[PDB]
């Protein structure tokens, strides 16, 4: 039974590591999305101002 | 009754049998019980560490 406890514990720790990788990857995806959308939005509003 | 030199011979015999039990018989016996106890207590420790 102690062997089973150790095996399940290692599986859970590795699963937590993988979930951390995915979560932080989505954080980086969100950062890139925000940065480039902000750049595009800025240019759009600037061009509108000069047209006005 | 018959208090006899047999009493002194048997005093020496008493101490000689005590010596024979003291040197050969008793010293080699202690270990087995402790080994057998140890191999049962460690299992309880293992169950506790599984739960922990």
């Amino acid at each position: 039974d102690l062997d089973l406890a150790k095996a399940s514990a290692t599986d859970q720790l590795k699963k937590a590591k993988a979930e951390a990788q995915v979560i932080i990857e989505q954080a980086n995806k969100r950062r890139s999305q925000i940065l480039d959308e902000a750049k595009a939005e800025a240019e759009q509003e600037r061009t509108k101002i000069v047209a006005q | 009754m018959n208090l006899n030199a047999t009493i002194l011979g048997q005093a020496i015999a008493f101490v000689l049998f005590v010596l024979f039990a003291m040197k050969y018989v008793w010293p080699p016996l202690m270990a087995a019980i402790e080994k057998r106890q140890k191999e049962i207590a460690d299992g309880l420790a293992s169950a506790e560490r599984a739960h922990k």
